[PDB]
Protein backbone atom coordinates (compact mmCIF):
# COMPACT_ATOMS: atom_id res chain seq x y z
CA UNK A 1 0.00 0.00 0.00
CA UNK A 2 1.42 3.13 -1.18
CA UNK A 3 2.24 6.30 -2.99
CA UNK A 4 -0.12 9.34 -3.75
CA UNK A 5 -2.59 9.96 -6.42
CA UNK A 6 -1.97 8.85 -9.71
CA UNK A 7 -1.77 5.49 -10.22
CA UNK A 8 -0.44 2.43 -13.13
CA UNK A 9 -1.02 -0.90 -13.58
CA UNK A 10 0.87 -2.31 -16.45
CA UNK A 11 -1.46 -4.20 -18.20
CA UNK A 12 1.25 -5.73 -20.37
CA UNK A 13 4.80 -5.76 -21.84
CA UNK A 14 6.60 -5.68 -25.17
CA UNK A 15 9.82 -4.16 -26.44
CA UNK A 16 7.57 -2.19 -28.81
CA UNK A 17 4.40 -1.09 -26.48
CA UNK A 18 3.06 -0.56 -23.14
CA UNK A 19 -0.26 -1.88 -22.80
CA UNK A 20 -1.11 0.47 -19.11
CA UNK A 21 -4.44 0.77 -17.14
CA UNK A 22 -3.34 4.37 -15.77
CA UNK A 23 -6.04 5.27 -13.68
CA UNK A 24 -7.09 7.92 -10.67
CA UNK A 25 -6.33 10.95 -12.51
CA UNK A 26 -7.95 13.75 -14.21
CA UNK A 27 -8.59 13.05 -17.80
CA UNK A 28 -7.06 16.40 -18.83
CA UNK A 29 -3.99 14.77 -17.39
CA UNK A 30 -4.35 11.48 -18.98
CA UNK A 31 -4.22 13.37 -22.61
CA UNK A 32 -1.87 16.12 -21.87
CA UNK A 33 0.84 12.93 -20.93
CA UNK A 34 -0.46 11.42 -24.42
CA UNK A 35 -0.27 14.99 -26.18
CA UNK A 36 3.54 15.36 -24.83
CA UNK A 37 4.72 11.93 -25.47
CA UNK A 38 3.57 12.21 -28.98
CA UNK A 39 5.15 15.40 -30.39
CA UNK A 40 7.58 17.31 -27.49
CA UNK A 41 9.70 13.93 -26.22
CA UNK A 42 13.15 15.18 -27.85
CA UNK A 43 15.11 12.79 -30.43
CA UNK A 44 16.97 12.79 -32.78
CA UNK A 45 17.09 11.99 -36.91
CA UNK A 46 18.80 13.22 -39.55
CA UNK A 47 17.78 16.85 -40.89
CA UNK A 48 20.48 17.73 -43.25
CA UNK A 49 22.04 15.86 -46.35
CA UNK A 50 24.32 16.61 -48.29
CA UNK A 51 24.01 14.71 -51.91
CA UNK A 52 28.22 14.19 -53.18
CA UNK A 53 26.66 11.78 -56.06
CA UNK A 54 23.63 10.32 -56.91
CA UNK A 55 22.55 8.43 -59.92
CA UNK A 56 19.65 6.81 -58.50
CA UNK A 57 15.88 7.37 -59.74
CA UNK A 58 14.81 9.00 -56.05
CA UNK A 59 16.01 12.57 -57.02
CA UNK A 60 18.09 14.02 -53.78
CA UNK A 61 15.36 15.20 -51.84
CA UNK A 62 13.22 12.25 -52.03
CA UNK A 63 15.88 10.54 -50.34
CA UNK A 64 16.56 13.13 -48.31
CA UNK A 65 13.36 13.10 -47.02
CA UNK A 66 13.33 9.32 -46.39
CA UNK A 67 16.66 9.88 -44.56
CA UNK A 68 14.63 11.95 -42.04
CA UNK A 69 12.36 9.41 -41.17
CA UNK A 70 14.82 6.60 -40.59
CA UNK A 71 14.69 6.19 -37.04
CA UNK A 72 17.99 7.01 -35.54
CA UNK A 73 18.99 6.60 -31.53
CA UNK A 74 18.88 8.52 -28.67
CA UNK A 75 18.66 6.11 -25.50
CA UNK A 76 20.73 9.34 -24.16
CA UNK A 77 20.20 12.87 -26.68
CA UNK A 78 19.67 14.33 -22.96
CA UNK A 79 23.47 14.80 -23.31
CA UNK A 80 23.56 16.13 -26.68
CA UNK A 81 22.37 19.82 -26.94
CA UNK A 82 19.96 20.91 -29.87
CA UNK A 83 22.66 22.38 -32.32
CA UNK A 84 20.59 25.85 -31.83
CA UNK A 85 21.65 25.94 -28.30
CA UNK A 86 25.36 25.13 -28.84
CA UNK A 87 27.52 27.55 -29.23
CA UNK A 88 29.54 25.95 -32.64
CA UNK A 89 29.02 28.45 -35.41
CA UNK A 90 26.65 25.39 -37.17
CA UNK A 91 26.93 21.86 -35.76
CA UNK A 92 29.73 20.07 -33.78
CA UNK A 93 30.25 16.51 -31.93
CA UNK A 94 28.59 18.55 -28.58
CA UNK A 95 24.99 19.02 -31.02
CA UNK A 96 25.05 16.68 -33.95
CA UNK A 97 25.85 12.97 -34.65
CA UNK A 98 27.52 13.08 -38.58
CA UNK A 99 26.68 10.02 -40.73
CA UNK A 100 27.68 8.72 -44.04
CA UNK A 101 26.69 6.63 -47.08
CA UNK A 102 28.14 5.23 -50.23
CA UNK A 103 26.66 2.72 -52.47
CA UNK A 104 27.49 1.25 -56.23
CA UNK A 105 26.02 -0.71 -57.97
CA UNK A 106 27.86 -4.02 -57.99
CA UNK A 107 25.63 -6.53 -57.98
CA UNK A 108 24.06 -6.40 -61.62
CA UNK A 109 21.17 -7.40 -59.87
CA UNK A 110 19.38 -4.67 -57.92
CA UNK A 111 21.90 -3.34 -55.04
CA UNK A 112 19.49 -2.32 -52.12
CA UNK A 113 20.49 0.73 -49.71
CA UNK A 114 19.35 -0.05 -46.10
CA UNK A 115 19.88 2.38 -43.07
CA UNK A 116 22.30 -0.33 -41.41
CA UNK A 117 24.66 1.20 -44.01
CA UNK A 118 24.64 4.63 -42.47
CA UNK A 119 28.43 5.36 -40.94
CA UNK A 120 28.53 7.59 -38.23
CA UNK A 121 32.16 9.67 -38.47
CA UNK A 122 31.32 12.19 -36.04
CA UNK A 123 32.79 11.36 -32.05
CA UNK A 124 29.89 9.77 -30.58
CA UNK A 125 31.37 10.83 -27.32
CA UNK A 126 30.46 7.51 -26.22
CA UNK A 127 26.40 7.37 -25.69
CA UNK A 128 23.73 5.73 -27.85
CA UNK A 129 23.17 8.01 -29.76
CA UNK A 130 23.25 7.65 -34.05
CA UNK A 131 22.15 3.95 -34.52
CA UNK A 132 20.04 3.12 -36.96
CA UNK A 133 17.14 1.89 -35.03
CA UNK A 134 16.85 -1.93 -36.38
CA UNK A 135 13.98 -4.15 -35.74
CA UNK A 136 14.60 -5.82 -38.91
CA UNK A 137 14.56 -9.53 -39.21
CA UNK A 138 17.79 -10.38 -41.47
CA UNK A 139 19.47 -6.97 -39.72
CA UNK A 140 18.69 -4.34 -42.15
CA UNK A 141 15.62 -2.13 -41.45
CA UNK A 142 14.53 0.71 -43.28
CA UNK A 143 15.10 -0.38 -47.36
CA UNK A 144 16.42 3.34 -48.22
CA UNK A 145 16.32 2.89 -52.07
CA UNK A 146 17.38 1.21 -54.91
CA UNK A 147 20.27 1.32 -57.68
CA UNK A 148 21.38 -0.95 -60.78
CA UNK A 149 24.63 -1.31 -62.83
CA UNK A 150 26.80 1.57 -62.31
CA UNK A 151 24.19 3.86 -59.78
CA UNK A 152 26.22 5.92 -57.11
CA UNK A 153 24.81 7.58 -54.14
CA UNK A 154 27.31 9.46 -51.96
CA UNK A 155 26.02 11.69 -48.78
CA UNK A 156 26.78 13.27 -45.58
CA UNK A 157 23.80 13.42 -42.69
CA UNK A 158 23.71 15.26 -39.73
CA UNK A 159 21.51 14.66 -37.49
CA UNK A 160 20.64 17.27 -34.63
CA UNK A 161 17.99 17.13 -31.32
CA UNK A 162 14.67 18.08 -32.25
CA UNK A 163 11.09 16.99 -31.10
CA UNK A 164 7.49 16.53 -33.51
CA UNK A 165 6.47 20.08 -33.20
CA UNK A 166 8.78 20.48 -35.61
CA UNK A 167 8.79 17.46 -38.06
CA UNK A 168 7.46 14.24 -37.46
CA UNK A 169 10.87 12.74 -37.74
CA UNK A 170 11.36 13.61 -34.23
CA UNK A 171 8.29 11.55 -33.01
CA UNK A 172 9.45 8.86 -30.54
CA UNK A 173 5.50 8.15 -30.52
CA UNK A 174 4.49 5.98 -33.55
CA UNK A 175 0.85 6.12 -32.13
CA UNK A 176 -1.04 5.97 -28.89
CA UNK A 177 -4.21 4.64 -27.87
CA UNK A 178 -6.69 5.96 -25.69
CA UNK A 179 -10.35 5.04 -24.02
CA UNK A 180 -12.11 5.67 -20.92
CA UNK A 181 -16.12 4.19 -19.26
CA UNK A 182 -16.02 1.31 -21.47
CA UNK A 183 -19.58 1.34 -20.98
CA UNK A 184 -20.51 5.13 -21.31
CA UNK A 185 -21.35 5.33 -17.39
CA UNK A 186 -20.94 9.14 -17.93
CA UNK A 187 -22.54 8.93 -21.80
CA UNK A 188 -19.80 10.90 -23.24
CA UNK A 189 -21.36 9.49 -26.34
CA UNK A 190 -24.94 9.14 -28.10
CA UNK A 191 -24.25 5.83 -29.89
CA UNK A 192 -25.94 6.56 -33.48
CA UNK A 193 -28.51 3.06 -33.68
CA UNK A 194 -30.76 1.72 -36.42
CA UNK A 195 -32.05 -0.40 -33.76
CA UNK A 196 -30.00 -1.90 -30.74
CA UNK A 197 -27.16 0.46 -29.67
CA UNK A 198 -25.75 -2.46 -27.84
CA UNK A 199 -25.94 -4.33 -30.93
CA UNK A 200 -24.75 -2.27 -33.57
CA UNK A 201 -21.64 -1.12 -31.59
CA UNK A 202 -18.87 -3.86 -30.90
CA UNK A 203 -17.93 -3.46 -26.65
CA UNK A 204 -14.79 -3.06 -25.73
CA UNK A 205 -11.57 -5.55 -24.53
CA UNK A 206 -11.74 -3.01 -21.95
CA UNK A 207 -15.30 -4.02 -20.22
CA UNK A 208 -14.04 -6.54 -18.37
CA UNK A 209 -12.02 -4.23 -16.21
CA UNK A 210 -14.48 -2.32 -15.51
CA UNK A 211 -18.48 -3.20 -13.87
CA UNK A 212 -20.93 -3.55 -16.47
CA UNK A 213 -23.73 -1.79 -16.07
CA UNK A 214 -27.04 -3.14 -14.26
CA UNK A 215 -30.21 -1.61 -15.84
CA UNK A 216 -32.25 -1.16 -12.20
CA UNK A 217 -29.62 1.97 -11.25
CA UNK A 218 -30.62 5.22 -11.82
CA UNK A 219 -28.19 7.85 -13.81
CA UNK A 220 -24.19 8.69 -12.12
CA UNK A 221 -24.73 12.48 -12.73
CA UNK A 222 -21.39 12.95 -10.20
CA UNK A 223 -19.59 10.50 -12.65
CA UNK A 224 -16.16 11.93 -13.89
CA UNK A 225 -13.24 9.85 -15.33
CA UNK A 226 -10.49 7.21 -14.18
CA UNK A 227 -8.78 4.54 -15.28
CA UNK A 228 -7.72 4.97 -19.17
CA UNK A 229 -6.59 2.50 -21.18
CA UNK A 230 -3.60 3.41 -22.93
CA UNK A 231 -0.88 1.70 -25.17
CA UNK A 232 2.20 3.57 -25.99
CA UNK A 233 3.89 1.91 -28.84
CA UNK A 234 7.22 2.78 -30.18
CA UNK A 235 9.56 3.53 -32.75
CA UNK A 236 12.76 2.86 -31.57
CA UNK A 237 14.69 5.45 -30.59
CA UNK A 238 13.51 5.52 -27.26
CA UNK A 239 12.36 2.76 -25.12
CA UNK A 240 8.61 2.15 -25.12
CA UNK A 241 8.90 2.95 -21.14
CA UNK A 242 10.85 6.40 -22.14
CA UNK A 243 7.78 7.20 -24.60
CA UNK A 244 6.16 7.27 -21.27
CA UNK A 245 8.43 8.55 -18.22
CA UNK A 246 10.15 11.14 -20.55
CA UNK A 247 6.72 11.92 -21.88
CA UNK A 248 5.84 12.01 -18.04
CA UNK A 249 9.12 13.97 -17.29
CA UNK A 250 8.92 16.30 -20.38
CA UNK A 251 5.64 17.90 -19.68
CA UNK A 252 6.33 17.87 -15.63
CA UNK A 253 9.11 20.41 -16.39
CA UNK A 254 6.94 22.76 -18.60
CA UNK A 255 4.55 22.85 -15.94
CA UNK A 256 7.32 24.02 -13.78
CA UNK A 257 8.84 26.47 -16.15
CA UNK A 258 5.01 28.28 -15.79
CA UNK A 259 6.52 28.66 -11.56
CA UNK A 260 10.20 29.83 -13.24
CA UNK A 261 8.23 32.25 -15.02
CA UNK A 262 5.83 33.39 -11.75
CA UNK A 263 9.26 33.95 -10.26
CA UNK A 264 11.24 35.90 -12.78
CA UNK A 265 8.46 37.56 -13.14
CA UNK A 266 7.96 39.31 -9.72
CA UNK A 267 11.99 39.58 -8.85
CA UNK A 268 11.56 42.13 -11.44
CA UNK A 269 10.51 46.63 -10.84
CA UNK A 270 12.31 49.41 -9.73
CA UNK B 1 11.56 6.10 -108.78
CA UNK B 2 11.05 9.58 -107.17
CA UNK B 3 11.35 10.69 -103.74
CA UNK B 4 8.46 12.69 -102.59
CA UNK B 5 8.21 14.50 -99.01
CA UNK B 6 7.59 13.37 -95.60
CA UNK B 7 5.07 11.47 -93.61
CA UNK B 8 4.86 12.21 -89.94
CA UNK B 9 3.79 8.79 -88.66
CA UNK B 10 1.51 7.56 -85.78
CA UNK B 11 3.41 6.26 -83.06
CA UNK B 12 3.16 2.47 -81.96
CA UNK B 13 1.90 1.72 -85.23
CA UNK B 14 2.75 -0.38 -87.97
CA UNK B 15 5.28 1.72 -89.72
CA UNK B 16 6.73 2.46 -85.84
CA UNK B 17 9.80 0.81 -84.97
CA UNK B 18 7.86 0.22 -81.23
CA UNK B 19 5.27 -1.95 -82.71
CA UNK B 20 7.45 -4.78 -83.08
CA UNK B 21 9.29 -4.20 -79.42
CA UNK B 22 8.73 -5.37 -76.11
CA UNK B 23 9.65 -4.59 -73.16
CA UNK B 24 13.66 -4.72 -73.10
CA UNK B 25 13.80 -3.25 -76.68
CA UNK B 26 11.77 -0.09 -75.26
CA UNK B 27 12.90 0.52 -71.54
CA UNK B 28 16.61 0.21 -73.66
CA UNK B 29 14.91 3.07 -76.14
CA UNK B 30 14.14 4.78 -72.83
CA UNK B 31 10.49 4.54 -74.45
CA UNK B 32 8.43 3.98 -72.13
CA UNK B 33 6.66 0.01 -72.12
CA UNK C 1 41.16 11.83 -61.32
CA UNK C 2 40.34 13.70 -65.15
CA UNK C 3 37.22 16.16 -65.07
CA UNK C 4 34.40 15.35 -66.89
CA UNK C 5 31.87 17.38 -68.35
CA UNK C 6 28.93 15.76 -70.37
CA UNK C 7 27.44 12.48 -71.11
CA UNK C 8 25.94 10.68 -73.81
CA UNK C 9 22.22 9.25 -72.86
CA UNK C 10 23.01 5.18 -74.37
CA UNK C 11 26.76 5.07 -74.44
CA UNK C 12 26.58 7.42 -71.60
CA UNK C 13 30.13 8.37 -70.98
CA UNK C 14 32.04 11.50 -69.39
CA UNK C 15 33.13 13.42 -72.49
CA UNK C 16 33.13 17.26 -72.70
CA UNK C 17 35.07 19.52 -75.35
CA UNK C 18 33.69 22.80 -76.79
CA UNK C 19 32.47 25.04 -79.59
CA UNK C 20 32.54 23.87 -83.63
CA UNK C 21 34.00 20.13 -81.33
CA UNK C 22 31.15 18.50 -83.70
CA UNK C 23 28.10 17.51 -81.00
CA UNK C 24 27.84 13.98 -81.55
CA UNK C 25 29.70 11.50 -78.51
CA UNK C 26 33.44 10.02 -79.38
CA UNK C 27 31.19 7.19 -80.13
CA UNK C 28 27.49 7.00 -80.68
CA UNK C 29 26.56 8.98 -83.29
CA UNK C 30 23.22 9.98 -81.03
CA UNK C 31 23.61 14.00 -80.67
CA UNK C 32 21.79 14.29 -77.44
CA UNK C 33 24.12 14.35 -74.23
CA UNK C 34 23.71 16.21 -70.30
CA UNK C 35 25.68 18.05 -68.62
CA UNK C 36 26.01 16.18 -65.30
CA UNK C 37 26.34 16.86 -61.61
CA UNK C 38 28.63 19.73 -59.85
CA UNK C 39 31.75 19.55 -58.12
CA UNK C 40 29.76 21.42 -55.89
CA UNK C 41 27.81 20.04 -53.01
CA UNK C 42 24.11 19.90 -52.75
CA UNK C 43 22.48 20.52 -49.45
CA UNK C 44 19.09 19.20 -48.15
CA UNK C 45 16.66 19.73 -45.43
CA UNK C 46 15.51 16.22 -43.86
CA UNK C 47 11.91 16.84 -43.54
CA UNK D 1 -13.18 22.32 -43.16
CA UNK D 2 -16.03 23.94 -43.74
CA UNK D 3 -18.09 24.59 -46.74
CA UNK D 4 -15.83 22.68 -49.08
CA UNK D 5 -12.68 22.88 -47.61
CA UNK D 6 -10.57 20.42 -45.63
CA UNK D 7 -8.30 19.97 -42.56
CA UNK D 8 -5.44 18.00 -43.10
CA UNK D 9 -3.20 16.20 -40.55
CA UNK D 10 -0.04 18.11 -40.83
CA UNK D 11 2.05 15.21 -38.61
CA UNK D 12 1.34 12.61 -41.86
CA UNK D 13 2.02 15.19 -44.03
CA UNK D 14 5.51 15.74 -42.80
CA UNK D 15 6.11 11.57 -42.92
CA UNK D 16 5.20 12.68 -46.94
CA UNK D 17 1.60 12.39 -47.66
CA UNK D 18 0.67 13.90 -50.75
CA UNK D 19 3.97 15.45 -51.39
CA UNK D 20 4.63 15.86 -55.40
CA UNK D 21 7.32 16.84 -57.57
CA UNK D 22 7.26 19.23 -60.52
CA UNK D 23 9.50 19.17 -63.45
CA UNK D 24 9.69 22.25 -65.89
CA UNK D 25 11.77 22.37 -68.94
CA UNK D 26 13.05 25.69 -70.38
CA UNK D 27 14.86 25.97 -73.65
CA UNK D 28 16.71 27.55 -76.71
CA UNK D 29 18.68 27.18 -79.73
CA UNK D 30 20.85 28.95 -81.69
CA UNK D 31 19.80 31.47 -84.07
CA UNK D 32 21.40 32.23 -87.59
CA UNK D 33 21.58 34.87 -90.01
CA UNK D 34 22.35 33.01 -93.24
CA UNK D 35 25.37 34.66 -93.84
CA UNK D 36 26.94 32.65 -91.29
CA UNK D 37 25.64 35.56 -88.53
CA UNK D 38 25.29 32.90 -85.68
CA UNK D 39 24.26 33.45 -82.01
CA UNK D 40 25.99 32.00 -78.63
CA UNK D 41 26.03 30.20 -75.85
CA UNK D 42 27.80 32.02 -73.15
CA UNK D 43 28.57 33.67 -69.62
CA UNK D 44 28.59 37.21 -71.43
CA UNK D 45 28.75 40.91 -69.22
CA UNK D 46 29.76 43.95 -70.20
CA UNK D 47 31.44 43.71 -73.66
CA UNK D 48 30.13 46.97 -74.81
CA UNK D 49 26.05 46.31 -74.75
CA UNK D 50 25.33 46.41 -71.42
CA UNK D 51 22.36 44.84 -72.91
CA UNK D 52 22.26 41.96 -70.24
CA UNK D 53 19.41 40.50 -67.50
CA UNK D 54 19.58 40.99 -63.64
CA UNK D 55 19.56 37.44 -62.51
CA UNK D 56 22.63 35.92 -61.09
CA UNK D 57 24.67 35.23 -64.12
CA UNK D 58 27.24 33.24 -61.60
CA UNK D 59 25.49 29.94 -61.46
CA UNK D 60 26.33 29.80 -65.34
CA UNK D 61 29.13 27.69 -66.36
CA UNK D 62 31.06 28.64 -69.54
CA UNK D 63 28.98 26.76 -72.10
CA UNK D 64 26.07 29.54 -70.83
CA UNK D 65 24.20 26.70 -68.84
CA UNK D 66 24.07 25.64 -65.56
CA UNK D 67 25.20 22.34 -64.30
CA UNK D 68 22.84 19.86 -63.11
CA UNK D 69 23.13 20.21 -59.27
CA UNK D 70 22.81 23.97 -58.94
CA UNK D 71 20.02 25.73 -56.86
CA UNK D 72 17.86 28.00 -58.75
CA UNK D 73 15.39 30.49 -57.57
CA UNK D 74 14.63 34.61 -58.00
CA UNK D 75 15.43 34.78 -62.55
CA UNK D 76 19.00 33.17 -62.11
CA UNK D 77 19.83 32.84 -65.40
CA UNK D 78 19.25 29.27 -66.92
CA UNK D 79 20.97 29.88 -70.08
CA UNK D 80 23.45 32.56 -71.40
CA UNK D 81 23.21 33.76 -74.76
CA UNK D 82 24.51 36.50 -77.38
CA UNK D 83 23.22 37.95 -80.94
CA UNK D 84 25.41 39.38 -82.92
CA UNK D 85 24.63 42.78 -84.81
CA UNK D 86 25.93 45.78 -85.84
CA UNK D 87 28.45 43.52 -80.48
CA UNK D 88 27.06 41.57 -77.49
CA UNK D 89 23.01 42.08 -77.26
CA UNK D 90 21.69 39.22 -75.07
CA UNK D 91 19.12 36.68 -75.20
CA UNK D 92 19.34 35.10 -72.10
CA UNK D 93 16.57 32.70 -70.51
CA UNK D 94 15.59 33.68 -66.64
CA UNK D 95 13.56 31.82 -64.36
CA UNK D 96 10.46 31.39 -63.91
CA UNK D 97 9.72 34.40 -61.27
CA UNK D 98 7.67 32.64 -58.97
CA UNK D 99 8.90 29.44 -59.47
CA UNK D 100 12.36 28.31 -57.89
CA UNK D 101 13.99 25.25 -57.34
CA UNK D 102 17.18 22.80 -58.56
CA UNK D 103 18.42 21.82 -62.08
CA UNK D 104 17.36 18.97 -62.66
CA UNK D 105 19.18 17.93 -66.03
CA UNK D 106 20.31 20.00 -69.19
CA UNK D 107 21.69 18.56 -72.35
CA UNK D 108 23.04 19.94 -75.36
CA UNK D 109 21.99 18.80 -78.89
CA UNK D 110 22.34 19.54 -82.52
CA UNK D 111 19.42 20.57 -84.71
CA UNK D 112 18.93 19.22 -87.99
CA UNK D 113 20.44 22.52 -89.04
CA UNK D 114 23.04 21.87 -86.94
CA UNK D 115 22.30 24.53 -84.92
CA UNK D 116 22.88 23.75 -80.73
CA UNK D 117 19.57 23.33 -79.32
CA UNK D 118 19.61 22.96 -75.21
CA UNK D 119 16.22 22.03 -72.87
CA UNK D 120 17.24 22.62 -69.38
CA UNK D 121 14.94 20.97 -66.50
CA UNK D 122 14.40 22.16 -62.81
CA UNK D 123 12.95 20.05 -60.48
CA UNK D 124 10.94 21.26 -57.27
CA UNK D 125 9.24 19.43 -54.24
CA UNK D 126 6.12 20.98 -53.83
CA UNK D 127 4.50 19.93 -50.21
CA UNK D 128 0.71 19.97 -49.55
CA UNK D 129 0.26 23.87 -48.11
CA UNK D 130 -3.04 25.48 -46.78
CA UNK D 131 -4.01 27.01 -50.13
CA UNK D 132 -3.72 23.65 -52.00
CA UNK D 133 -6.63 21.79 -53.79
CA UNK D 134 -7.33 18.09 -53.72
CA UNK E 1 8.48 4.11 -56.54
CA UNK E 2 9.73 2.65 -53.59
CA UNK E 3 8.46 1.49 -50.00
CA UNK E 4 7.06 4.40 -48.10
CA UNK E 5 9.02 5.05 -44.77
CA UNK E 6 6.83 4.73 -42.16
CA UNK E 7 3.13 5.50 -42.14
CA UNK E 8 1.64 8.95 -42.72
CA UNK E 9 -1.00 8.47 -40.65
CA UNK E 10 0.14 6.83 -37.21
CA UNK E 11 4.17 6.81 -38.15
CA UNK E 12 5.07 3.60 -37.40
CA UNK E 13 7.68 2.45 -38.71
CA UNK E 14 7.31 0.69 -42.13
CA UNK E 15 10.24 0.87 -44.65
CA UNK E 16 12.30 -2.20 -43.42
CA UNK E 17 8.76 -4.34 -43.35
CA UNK E 18 8.74 -4.23 -47.65
CA UNK E 19 10.56 -7.12 -47.98
CA UNK E 20 9.36 -9.24 -45.62
CA UNK E 21 5.82 -8.70 -47.17
CA UNK E 22 6.33 -9.52 -50.92
CA UNK E 23 7.89 -12.66 -49.27
CA UNK E 24 5.46 -13.68 -47.20
CA UNK E 25 3.64 -14.14 -50.55
CA UNK E 26 5.49 -15.35 -53.12
CA UNK E 27 7.67 -17.79 -51.14
CA UNK E 28 5.69 -18.67 -47.84
CA UNK E 29 2.86 -18.26 -49.61
CA UNK E 30 0.49 -16.01 -47.55
CA UNK E 31 -2.74 -13.99 -48.28
CA UNK E 32 -2.11 -10.28 -48.06
CA UNK E 33 -4.94 -9.38 -45.17
CA UNK E 34 -2.45 -11.94 -43.31
CA UNK E 35 0.63 -11.85 -44.57
CA UNK E 36 0.50 -7.49 -43.41
CA UNK E 37 -0.62 -9.18 -39.54
CA UNK E 38 1.87 -11.31 -39.76
CA UNK E 39 4.44 -8.37 -39.82
CA UNK E 40 2.82 -6.35 -37.01
CA UNK E 41 0.32 -3.86 -39.31
CA UNK E 42 -2.40 -4.32 -36.98
CA UNK E 43 -4.61 -1.16 -37.36
CA UNK E 44 -5.28 0.27 -41.16
CA UNK E 45 -3.52 3.36 -40.78
CA UNK E 46 -0.46 1.69 -41.92
CA UNK E 47 -2.26 -1.78 -43.22
CA UNK E 48 -3.37 0.33 -46.23
CA UNK E 49 0.60 1.79 -46.49
CA UNK E 50 1.80 -1.50 -47.39
CA UNK E 51 -0.88 -3.00 -49.17
CA UNK E 52 -1.32 -0.10 -51.44
CA UNK E 53 1.95 0.70 -52.22
CA UNK E 54 3.14 0.62 -55.83
CA UNK E 55 6.94 -0.36 -56.09
CA UNK E 56 7.52 1.42 -59.68
CA UNK E 57 11.18 2.30 -58.47
CA UNK E 58 12.07 -1.45 -59.85
CA UNK E 59 10.20 -0.64 -63.84
CA UNK E 60 12.37 2.91 -63.02
CA UNK E 61 15.82 0.93 -62.50
CA UNK E 62 15.49 -0.66 -65.83
CA UNK E 63 16.55 1.70 -67.70
CA UNK E 64 20.29 3.24 -67.96
CA UNK E 65 22.49 5.83 -66.63
ZN1 LIG F 1 27.26 22.39 -31.39
ZN1 LIG G 1 27.86 8.12 -77.45
ZN1 LIG H 1 -0.21 3.62 -39.35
Amino acid sequence: MSEEGPQVKIREASKDNVDFILSNVDLAMANSLRRVMIAEIPTLAIDSVEVETNTTVLADEFIAHRLGLIPLQSMDIEQLEYSRDCFCEDHCDKCSVVLTLQAFGESESTTNVYSKDLVIVSNLMGRNIGHPIIQDKEGNGVLICKLRKGQELKLTCVAKKGIAKEHAKWGPAAAIEFEYDPWNKLKHTDYWYEQDSAKEWPQSKNCEYEDPPNEGDPFDYKAQADTFYMNVESVGSIPVDQVVVRGIDTLQKKVASILLALTQMDQDKV
Amino acid sequence: KVFIGRLPIMLRSKNCYLSEATESDLYKLKECP
Amino acid sequence: TATLKYICAECSSKLSLSRTDAVRCKDCGHRILLKARTKRLVQFEAR
Amino acid sequence: NQEDSMIMNQSSIDRGLFRSLFFRSYMDQEKKYGMSITETFEKPQRTNTLRMKHGTYDKLDDDGLIAPGVRVSGEDVIIGKTTPISSKRDASTPLRSTENGIVDQVLVTTNQDGLKFVKVRVRTTKIPQIGDKF
Amino acid sequence: MIVPVRCFSCGKVVGDKWESYLNLLQEDELDEGTALSRLGLKRYCCRRMILTHVDLIEKFLRYNP
